């Protein structure tokens, strides 16, 4: 224990540098030979050899025999440890496949990484599969080959924790990914064929619901338009379509499809005829034409799109509702610990909500009669959706491992997110919660109250109210925030209370789940919070957020209207929290939760930094190609330490709270944001 | 309309192109406001 | 109309009084409601009384939504009258459960002296023990005009309400926005901030001496604080010259001190 | 109880075992749509407010079979119900037909006759 | 028309230009201006046409003819404007845009290029010429202060205080002192240039004038040097004197009633040649005049239909 103090002290009097790693370690190996049956011992140990090796590593990018020296023990270390917790081990798993895919090639460490990989449980993996198939197409031989004896390893033992990504990474486009996650898809067929052959049957059928054929030549054709008459790029077109005349020349297998070849299937044929003559002999009068055949069929399409509300099996997928019972686990439920419920039935017909993708209503029902509602998804990617459910567990579990955050009963709600392909995926259906648009739509609808009375009051002070200056957008928001009372939450939650005792216990929960929220939404940069994307769950009162497609700051530093805020707190949400104001749970809830994710800044960069580092997930955040995420990555280790206002001095944490608070609360800030995102409610 | 790369490369001809450093009316003197009084 | 010889009676004594009184109310009323519903229920609840109780709010509203304007007046009077006059658990808890139900519906809740009488039902609410009423009422008079009595009885309330974090935002409430130092070292106590209820104390006596209840708050502080050198020192000083009335509520506290120093001699 | 010693020895044994925290306690360790009709969450007009708690509170009886000896009123009064509102008596059915079926299944007695017979009028 | 030693008009969002004047409050002619409102206008200084600027454009409207329409429009930048000016003999005209940029331009039909660009990593809030025709002034909102001068192409950067932004700055014509207002009211005087000679532009705070608990929208002083007018949020407009820099005057357009709640802010001010009768803008849909001694209104014109939040008044030199 003294030896451990000592160490710690001596890092945080010194900090790391050339004359003090020496010293820190073999205080760490001296704790750990004395202990050797202590986690924390070796947590230490390895994190200060995988430290000296990112700083020796940093100081030459501005030998590969220190490196080495470092990164031998910090696997070695590492793995000790992973040993030790058995429970939760996130971090070290996360570290110890950063050090495996940045230095595994070499043939020193490579000793130590076979050598772990049999030593530790099978288990803890199980937690790291998708950062693990994420890098199944590496160029490297031995890496590689390692990682597919893992995943070789995990799918003959546990079948069913592996089968959904295997046969979505195997249905890409890329040619060394998909014959990985063949070869391995094949190699698991062995002990289990029925299972392999159901899923892939499945994972492609449920695809093709999601987005039928006119949908897809609709969004095609909408982008192949914008694409050439915007850039000119006539080869940015023709392989945006020719995948789409590739699917359609292989014939129609449903009745959907037959009837769209039999509708718009001749234009899309002398359309094409005309591309390639076009191609063969440059001439525009040829794609002319082409182009006015695409067109008429993108109008005639683009008409029957709003017709859409209902699907039938029987029309779309005849081979999904012929299935009455199946070997698959229901999606996003397994667990190795719980009997697996299996997929029984499929519902005969879904019903799609009117909306601008038009997402399916699937249910699925399980063997042990319990019906399993999703949300089919098109023309979305639901592989960031999956990260941040990953990073919410991470940090529930944090929240559970407090005393004082325990006994308050502070955590987050997750939902199930399966991606299934590149653009398209099925997301949990949470139930008993509704929008909080929908919430003041109803109470202004049922109160004859109008639904736009402060954009309206707006507009009738100043008519050109988007174009006026700051000092008068001010005037004009304050002017009409003064002229409007805002409390439409609070009485809206009162009248659906059944007593007050039920009532005081939901605004309790509400306000106690929009603080830790609101502070690991700073946390992780999550922007785009407009009143469709905050749920109130109608029993118990606690706040469900969704739509993590803008993260990382992405939304404050954007063209067209970057917002100036880190979270939602408006008016509406503040009046109906407490009679006082925000200074009570609110403020008190954010200072243990900021304190937690403080105390816990390790695991938490851990997981971010696996998250930022995916080279093919960290193309929405660049809208050389390593400098961006770095600079990034500092910017997180900032709100971490109290460096994000001012670099020249370090915030505890009632200053950085009280400068959220001022910040997220002010009229000059809310003033610019977009109408839509309502900064009035 | 506007364009740039405007006398971007004439420092001593810029130093008295539009610069006149006119500094003048130093005396000032009082009225009796005949405008002001006129309209009142 | 016939129901102002059950309400209108004034001649309720006791408890049992109080609930045949109760009674032969929820049954006049479930008997004649101009509901056929209600009124054919009145046959089993007259043999069944939970029925009754658990009907009563339906027939409240239903006769209420009938009647005139002096009937209604003199059923405000009476239901004000039962309100004040008894101290018992059960018919406290009908009455506040048919206003709130009543609060609940489309035409308002129903008069009661001045506004709705949500000073009258929330010290009715307190002391049945119905705190989250009690807190609803306080809140709604907040609401109204906030005075330091009314953040005072909003620490009080959320403090047995087990929520001491709004209690301190009532506390930061009353700090940031008044500005004049009105807040009383008894509110630093109830927030168990002992610390600056010593301060608070010390600041209040240092200008002059004043009379008790300022002295043992002080030593309230040091106690609940820990400290039994300056709590002994400063009941030893002003233990002879003080009188009756204060000794009996200090010599506790003078006792802890002597344990905690281990003077057993002045302790006995 | 009332008896003082068997009181005293009580908290003697709770003191023994001694001052468990709250959250110790409480780790150690449908029903929702009376509580919206008692209260009237739904808004219900007045007019069609009364029929829905007036069965909410005949089942609260009809519902245990310790309490068996009222019955016979519970079903007149809900075949007087039936009688008077007409056709719009169907949405109560969801919730009076199963425990109707289950009190003619478990009870006995010459109230057995008597229960067919009320229910071919609900037919 | 504009045949007259003295000339006022006002602009606001109900997309006209109006002008008038002080004689009895009736307007004699309003210019359409229309698809956005206008931030700030200013006269030429040979009396011949005035400029109005906003979002994106600069419109010059005739005042010897009687057109409505603007004759002459400059266009090419991608924000607001938030001030205009000229120079003293209508040489070039300085805008200070919305985005980042404060640049000149060439008031001749000829290839004389004299424009230049000052590039700040802020958005401008204000620009004020050197009563020598050679420094500007530029505030931004990082509470920046950009002394820049045209002889070079070097700036010096002030801050008084950041993470405020400051919202309008002027030199009084005598050039005895400089004066800033910000986002809290705070009214900082620093002593301008006292070196004549070479421009040397030495800068030293004075005095600090903490008044307008809310936000301060404009100060400016007076062709006297005596006064000095600053407008606030708080419906208030406070005249200060340059001896003690105490407070002269003030004047309120507050009905002292909590039904209003801030019906109006107290946009723009001006002085006189005489320095003893002050236009204000509200934003009560109407204009005010005022004596800077008796406290009370003398006039009032109301022909708007909305707010007004700026305005222009020029006298003859006399005064
Ligand atoms: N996870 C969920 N659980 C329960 N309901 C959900 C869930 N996700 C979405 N919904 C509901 O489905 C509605 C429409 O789904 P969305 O996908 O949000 O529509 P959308 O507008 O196309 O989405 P974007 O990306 O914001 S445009 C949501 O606004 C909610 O009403």
């Amino acid at each position: 224990r003294c030896f451990l103090k000592l160490g710690e002290w001596q890092l945080n009097l010194q900090g790391i540098n050339e004359s003090t790693i020496p010293k820190v370690l073999q205080y760490y190996s001296a704790a750990t030979e004395h202990d050797r049956s202590w986690y924390k011992a070796w947590h230490a140990w390895a994190v200060m050899n995988f430290e000296a090796v990112l700083h020796y590593k940093h100081q030459n990018q501005a030998l590969s025999k220190t490196l080495l020296m470092y990164t031998v023990p910090a696997v070695q270390g590492f793995f000790r440890s992973i040993s030790l917790s058995r429970g939760n081990n996130l971090q070290d798993t996360l570290r110890v496949l950063t050090l495996w895919f940045d230095y595994g090639h070499w043939p020193d460490v490579n000793e130590a990484l076979v050598e772990g990989v049999k030593a530790i449980q099978i288990d803890t993996w199980l937690q790291v599969i998708p950062q693990l198939i994420a890098r199944i197409d590496t160029p490297r031989p031995l890496v590689g080959r390692l990682i597919h004896q893992l995943l070789t390893d995990i799918g003959r033992y546990h079948p069913q924790a592996l089968i959904y990504p295997l046969t979505v990474a195997s249905k890409s486009t890329t040619t060394a990914r998909h014959n990985a996650a063949n070869k391995i898809l094949k190699n698991m067929c062995e002990h289990s064929n029925t299972l392999v052959q159901q899923a892939m049957m499945v994972s492609e059928e449920l695809i093709r619901v999601a987005i039928l054929w006119h949908e897809m030549w609709h969004e095609g054709l909408e982008e192949a338009s914008r694409l050439y008459f915007g850039e000119r790029n006539v080869k940015g077109m023709f392989e945006v379509l020719e995948p789409l005349h590739a699917m359609m020349e292989r014939g129609p297998q449903t009745l959907k499809e037959t009837s769209f070849n039999q509708a718009y299937g001749r234009d899309l044929m002398e359309a094409q005829e005309w591309c390639r003559k076009y191609m063969k002999s440059g001439n525009v009068k040829d794609l002319t034409q082409a182009w006015d055949l695409y067109y008429h069929v993108f109008r005639r399409i683009s008409k029957q799109l709003p017709q859409l509300t209902s699907l039938e099996l029987q029309y779309v997928s005849p081979k999904l509702l012929m299935c009455r019972d199946l070997e698959l686990a229901v999606p996003g439920t397994y667990d190795p610990n719980q009997p697996i419920i299996r997929i029984q039935s499929i519902a005969p017909s879904l019903q799609v909500i009117t909306s601008k993708q038009r997402p399916r209503k699937l249910t699925l029902m399980g063997s042990n009669g319990h019906e399993f509602v999703f949300l089919l998804k098109g023309h979305e990617d639901l592989r960031q959706d999956e990260r941040v459910m990953q990073l919410f567990g991470l940090v529930n579990t944090l929240l559970a491992n407090d005393p004082t955050s325990l006994r308050k009963n502070l955590s987050i709600q997750r939902y199930a997110v399966i991606p299934l392909s590149t653009n398209s995926g099925l997301i949990g259906w949470v139930p008993h919660c509704d929008t909080l648009h929908a919430l003041i739509r109803d109470y202004r609808e049922k109160k004859k109250i109008l639904l736009n009375i402060e954009h309206r009051i707006m507009l009738r002070m100043a008519p050109d109210y988007d174009h006026l200056t700051l000092m008068q957008k001010v005037e004009v928001f304050e002017h009409a925030v003064n002229n409007t009372a805002g409390d439409d939450l609070a009485k809206l939650l009162w009248l659906k209370s059944p007593s007050s005792e039920v009532w005081f216990d939901r605004r309790t929960n509400y306000t106690r789940s929009l603080a830790v929220m609101s502070m690991v939404g700073y946390i992780l940069g999550l922007g785009d919070r407009h009143p469709s994307n905050l749920m109130l769950d109608r029993l118990s009162g606690k706040i469900l957020h969704i739509d993590f497609g803008d993260c990382f700051e992405v939304a404050m530093t954007r063209e067209k209207f970057p917002e100036k805020i880190p979270f939602r707190l408006t008016r509406m949400l503040t009046n109906a929290m407490e009679v006082t104001g925000l200074d009570g749970n609110y403020r008190i809830t954010c200072h243990t939760v900021m304190e937690v994710l403080r105390e816990h800044k390790d695991s938490v960069m851990a997981v971010l930094e696996a998250f930022v580092y995916d080279p093919l997930l960290n193309w929405r955040l660049m809208d050389a190609l390593n400098k961006k995420a770095i600079q990034i990555i500092n910017r997180v280790r900032d709100k971490l330490t109290g460096r994000d206002f001012s670099h020249d001095d370090t915030l505890d944490v009632p200053t950085q709270v009280e400068l959220l608070i001022k910040q997220a609360t002010s009229h000059e800030n809310l003033c610019q944001c977009y109408i839509g995102w309502c900064p009035f409610w | 309309q506007w364009k740039e790369r405007n006398s971007k490369q004439s420092a001593q001809e810029l130093k008295s192109l539009f610069e006149k450093k006119s500094l003048k009316e130093k005396p000032p003197i009082s009225g009796k406001q005949s405008i002001l009084s006129v309209r009142l | 109309i016939n129901l102002q010889k059950a309400w209108g009676a004034a001649r309720r004594v006791s408890k049992d009084d109080w609930l045949e009184w109760l009674r032969r109310l929820s049954l006049e009323l479930l008997k004649d409601s101009s509901s056929p519903s209600l009124r054919s229920c009145w046959a089993l609840a007259q043999a069944y009384n939970p029925m009754a109780r658990d009907l009563f709010n339906a027939a409240f509203v239903s006769c209420w939504s009938e009647l005139n304007e002096d009937q209604q007046d003199e059923l405000i009077r009476s239901i004000e009258l039962a309100l004040t006059s008894q101290d018992i658990a059960e018919v406290t808890q009908t009455l506040l459960n048919l206003a709130e139900f009543m609060e609940h519906s489309d035409k308002g809740p129903l008069p009661l002296r001045d506004d709705n009488g949500i000073v009258l039902l929330g010290e009715r609410a307190a002391k049945c023990r119905a705190y989250a009423k009690a807190l609803h009422y306080k809140e709604l008079e907040f609401q109204k005009g906030p005075t330091p009595a009314i953040l005072e009885s909003l620490i009080s309330i959320n403090n047995k309400l087990q929520q001491p974090e709004a209690a301190a935002g009532v506390l930061e409430y009353a700090m940031k926005h008044f500005g004049e130092l009105e807040i009383q070292a008894t509110w630093y106590e109830k927030l168990h901030e002992w610390e600056d209820a010593l301060v608070a104390y010390d600041k209040k006596m240092d200008t002059n001496k004043d009379d008790p209840e300022l002295m043992l708050g002080r030593m309230r502080c040091l106690e609940a604080l820990g400290e039994w050198g300056q709590l002994h020192q400063q009941c030893c000083e002003k233990w002879t010259l003080v009188n009756d009335e204060t000794q009996a509520k200090m010599a506790r506290m003078a006792a802890a001190a002597a344990w905690g120093l281990g003077q057993w001699d002045s302790m006995e | 109880e009332q008896n003082q010693g068997t009181r005293r020895e009580a908290i003697r044994v709770l003191g023994l075992l001694g001052a468990l925290d709250p959250y110790k306690h409480k780790v150690n360790i449908s029903d929702y749509s009376t509580s919206e009709m008692l209260v009237n969450m739904g808004n219900l007009p007045l007019d069609e407010f009364y029929p829905a708690v007036s069965m909410v509170a005949l089942m609260r009886i009809f519902r245990d079979q310790s309490l068996s000896h009222h019955h016979t009123m519970v079903v007149q009064a809900i075949t007087f119900i039936f009688k008077s509102l007409g056709l719009k008596c169907v949405q109560f059915l969801p919730q009076v037909m199963p425990t109707f079926l289950n009190v003619i299944r478990v009870c006995d007695g010459a109230i057995r006759e008597f229960l067919f017979q009320q229910l071919g009028m609900l037919v | 028309v504009g045949s007259d030693p003295v000339i006022l008009a006002t602009a606001g969002y109900d997309h006209t230009v109006r002008f008038w004047q002080a004689h009895s409050g009736i307007c004699t002619r309003t210019v359409q201006h229309q698809d956005s409102q206008v931030n700030a206008l200013e006269v030429t200084p040979d009396r011949s046409m005035i400029a109005a600027a906003g979002y994106q454009h600069i419109r010059m409207y005739d005042l010897n003819s009687n057109n409505p329409n603007p004759i002459i429009s400059y266009d090419g930048v991608n924000k607001n404007i938030a001030s205009v000016g000229f120079h003293e003999d209508g040489r070039w005209m300085y805008t200070g845009g919305e985005d980042c940029t404060a640049r000149i331009w060439d008031l001749r039909s000829r290839n004389l290029q004299c424009q230049r660009i000052f590039q700040v990593n802020a958005p401008i809030n204000c620009v004020c010429l050197h009563p020598n025709q050679a420094e500007l002034i530029v505030g931004d909102q990082s509470g920046a202060i950009h002394i820049w001068d045209l002889k070079t192409d070097h700036n010096e950067q002030l801050i008084p205080e950041p993470e405020v932004s400051i919202t309008s700055a002027h030199i009084d014509p005598d050039a005895s002192y400089m004066a800033a207002v910000n986002s809290t009211g705070n009214c900082y005087v620093w002593n301008l240039t006292g070196g004549i000679g070479d421009e040397v532009t030495q800068l030293i705070p004075k005095t600090k004038i903490p008044a307008h608990t809310r936000y301060a929208l404009q100060c400016r002083f007076s062709p006297d040097s005596t006064l000095l007018a600053t407008c606030s949020a708080d419906q208030t407009c406070k005249i200060w004197r340059t001896s003690n820099f105490s407070l002269m005057t003030e004047l309120s357009i507050k009905s002292g009633n909590p039904g209003e709640s801030s019906r109006g802010w107290m946009w723009g001010c001006a002085f006189s040649g005489d320095s003893q009768y002050i236009v204000t803008a509200s934003s009560d849909n109407l204009a005010r005049l005022w004596c800077v001694e008796t406290g009370e209104i003398k006039r009032e014109y109301g022909g708007h239909q909305k707010a007004v939040v700026c305005l222009a008044f020029n006298d003859s030199v006399l005064g």
